[PDB]
């Protein structure tokens, strides 16, 4: 329990380290300013065009021309900036059906990920799935994924089943490992030996069905307990 | 100092029999980036270190260790 | 079958509408930033296909290789795995999924970022990596661990006893073989199947070929053609003339760009949901009903395709 906990400290720890030493880390937020941003800064550019009009400037045409030949310049900036406004509304229906379906993905984060765990390899970041934590920031949100990642392999001789007295054995949960001489029962994704027992493995019938099965005793814990 | 990628002709960057992560993205596998003397270099972009899995038919690896990983999304 | 990306395209949108025409090109500037901004956002469409790629293949970090002897307790991959044999090391079903799908005017193709070879070497370490270590590739380091257990841990996934399993193992491993072998035939005697991909090939391809006829239409000119209204007239009518052929190929340009925008979303909720098959599917065992083929999920083998990635579940 210290090592899982000094690990985490020391993981939340290193995210400060990491998002103050990364300016690209919040990329994917500072864009969705950025796009939205330029998109303003060129939809308001397009007041500056001609358009064919003989200025870009309504004021111009209103001050200088009058109605005959005003309301033929004026319906070239009308139709130019109409089309610079259409323009810009279509790429901002666009833009915000993505960052709709980025809010449809961080809202499936939040449920399954924050309130809850997550057996969906990959979803809750890289390693098995702890738990996650939502942090808020500008335009989205940052989740903080814990997830427990093996570390320091060992290479074991293994074998599906143990025949015992004729008996096919089978781990309940587990695999059969051997340190080379001696054979163990272990849970999966750590290292944990225990002795191979009929509490631990299950019996489905023989010897001569199940290709590489390894001849080893099997202990039963009721037999001492009749014998002391 | 003048290349032929099948993205088109590059020239300016200095080619390299070596491969790494790619930097800035040319096309056709091919990539560039500024390195050591400092020159742009292009070469064909590697996809990740080469792994041989200790494969065989009674051989099992087990994790004896952990890490508390924490991924920031 | 499902596509990943979809063709580079980018357009020289001054070429396309004024091309190579000064006296065009003048009248153009005065449309503002329309040109730029089209430019942009096909420059945006293209940089994200190589994302849409990155997403779904480069799920691993490491390049895993399958061991030179194949003692997989009865399974054979020789059909998904890939074939050296070949000009470009592309399995036997990849070659059949890269079989069965099938210039001036600015318009132009960029290549991909991944050629079709490092793809393949990506579905190659995804596929090797599940082979030789089952999910533990995808969660952390690769661990070895033989394929009849690997498959024994499967079958718990799904509920059913791991007894079950290697009292079986050599049916199992003959409905697996003869059930790979079966998808060859498939895909060779029904060259519909993969129409998902034919189909963004023939999107694509019908956009530019409009983008391309609508040079040809007068748009109210007295010519379609840009060199006639510039040889037969002069300045003070001749830009009358011009001026309705950049509005026609400007919003000629502008439907095709919009169009292509919202088909580069279409094609990024796939590539998303690519993405997630290959992790959920292929770096995993999935619970999620119906999400990795019908029936009880045991594993998946991505494969390559033209503009796709096929699971063969």
């Amino acid at each position: 329990q210290k090592l899982i906990a000094n690990q985490f400290n020391s993981a939340i720890g290193k995210i400060q380290d990491s998002l103050s030493s990364t300016p690209s880390a919040l990329g994917k937020l500072q864009d969705v300013v950025n796009q939205n941003a330029q998109a303003l800064n060129t939809l308001v550019k397009q007041l500056s065009s001609n358009f064919g009009a003989i200025s870009s400037v309504l004021n111009d045409i209103l001050s200088r021309l009058c109605p005959p030949e005003a309301e033929v310049q004026i319906d070239r900036l009308i139709t130019g900036r109409l089309q610079s406004l259409q323009t810009y509304v279509t790429q901002q229906l666009i833009r915000a059906a993505e960052i709709r379906a980025s809010a449809n993905l961080a809202a499936t984060k939040m449920s399954e990920c924050v309130l809850g765990q997550s057996k969906r390899v990959d979803f809750c970041g890289k390693g098995y799935h702890l738990m996650s934590f939502p942090q808020s920031a500008p335009h989205g949100v940052v989740f903080l994924h814990v997830t427990y990642v093996p570390a320091q392999e060992k290479n074991f001789t293994t074998a599906p089943a143990i025949c015992h007295d004729g008996k096919a054995h089978f781990p309940r949960e587990g695999v059969f490992v051997s340190n080379g001489t001696h054979w163990f029962v272990t849970q999966r994704n750590f290292y944990e030996p225990q002795i191979i027992t009929t509490d631990n493995t299950f019996v489905s019938g023989n010897c001569d069905v199940v290709i590489g099965i390894v001849n080893n005793t099997v202990y039963d814990p009721l037999q001492p307990e009749l014998d002391s | 100092n003048v290349f032929q990628t099948r993205a088109g002709c590059l020239i300016g960057a200095e080619h390299v029999n070596n491969s790494y992560e790619c930097d800035i993205p040319i096309g056709a596998g091919i990539c560039a980036s500024y390195q050591t003397s400092q020159s742009i270099i292009a070469y064909t972009m590697s996809l990740g270190a080469e792994n041989s899995v200790a494969y065989s038919n009674n051989s099992i690896a087990i994790p004896t260790n952990f890490t508390i990983s924490v991924t920031t999304e | 079958i499902l596509p990943v990306s979809m063709t580079k395209t980018s357009v020289d949108c001054t070429m396309y509408i004024c091309g190579d025409s000064t006296e065009c090109s003048n009248l153009l500037l005065q449309y503002g930033s329309f040109c730029t901004q089209l430019n942009r956002a096909l420059t945006g469409i293209a940089v994200e296909q190589d994302k849409n790629t990155q997403e779904v293949f480069a799920q691993v970090k490491q390049i895993y290789k399958t061991p030179p002897i194949k003692d997989f307790g009865g399974f054979n991959f020789s059909q998904i795995l890939p074939d050296p044999s070949k000009p470009s090391k592309r399995s036997p079903i990849e070659d059949l999924l890269f079989n069965k799908v099938t210039k001036f005017n600015g318009l132009t193709v960029l290549p991909p970022l991944l050629t079709d070879e490092m793809i393949a070497q990506y579905t190659s370490a995804l596929l090797a990596g599940t082979i030789t270590s089952g999910w533990t590739f995808g969660a952390g380091p690769a661990l070895q661990i033989p394929f009849p257990m690997q498959m024994a841990y499967r079958f718990n996934g799904i509920g059913v006893t791991q007894n079950v399993l290697y009292e079986n193992q050599k049916l199992i491993a003959n409905q697996f073989n003869s059930a790979i072998g079966k998808i060859q035939d498939s895909l060779s005697s029904t060259p519909s199947a993969l129409g998902k991909l034919q189909d963004v090939v023939n999107q694509n391809a019908q956009a530019l070929n409009t983008l391309v006829k609508q040079l040809s239409s007068n748009f109210g000119a007295i010519s379609s053609v840009l060199n006639d209204i510039l040889s037969r007239l002069c300045p003070p009518e001749a830009e009358v003339q011009i001026d309705r052929l950049i509005t026609g190929r400007l919003q000629s340009l502008q439907t095709y760009v919009t169009q292509q925008l919202i088909r580069a979303a279409e094609i990024r909720a796939s590539a998303n949901l690519a993405a997630t098959k290959m992790s959920e599917c292929v770096l995993g065992q999935s619970k999620r009903v119906d999400f990795c083929g019908k029936g009880y999920h045991l594993m998946s083998f991505p494969q390559s395709a033209p503009h796709g990635v096929v699971f063969l579940h």
